């Protein structure tokens, strides 16, 4: 019963190291692709704003 | 040796709460990684199709 005991102990304090650096890593996914995606459509914006400028500029033409 | 058994039996018995609560806790923690990788992907959402239908 001993043995029983401080295996679980150990085996769910490392289970929770994991999920806590899986919860540190899963975040660090988040907020990187929280920068990314938002600076790719700030781009993406750009991009719908040189669509619309070049299709003016055809229009004159 | 009435504590000594007490003793043998609530340490093993205590192991067990500690080890409940720590899968306890490691279920919570897989539910807030689940709302914080969601909250940044919803965020992203939001905010580009809000942006794009204002700035269209």
């Amino acid at each position: 019963t001993i043995r029983n005991s401080e295996e679980l102990r150990g085996k769910a304090i490392e289970q929770l190291e994991k999920a806590r650096a899986r919860l540190k890593k899963v975040e660090m996914d988040a907020d990187q692709f929280r920068v990314n995606g938002y600076s790719e459509i700030e781009r993406e914006k750009m991009n719908l704003i040189n669509s619309t400028y070049k299709t003016l500029e055809q229009f004159e033409n | 040796l009435g504590d000594f058994m007490d003793k043998r039996d609530a340490s093993i018995k205590e192991q067990l709460s500690g080890v409940k609560d720590t899968s306890s806790e490691v279920k919570q923690l897989e539910e807030q990684a689940n709302a914080v990788m969601r909250a940044a992907r919803a965020e992203i959402s939001a905010a580009l199709n809000k942006m794009k239908k204002e700035t269209q």
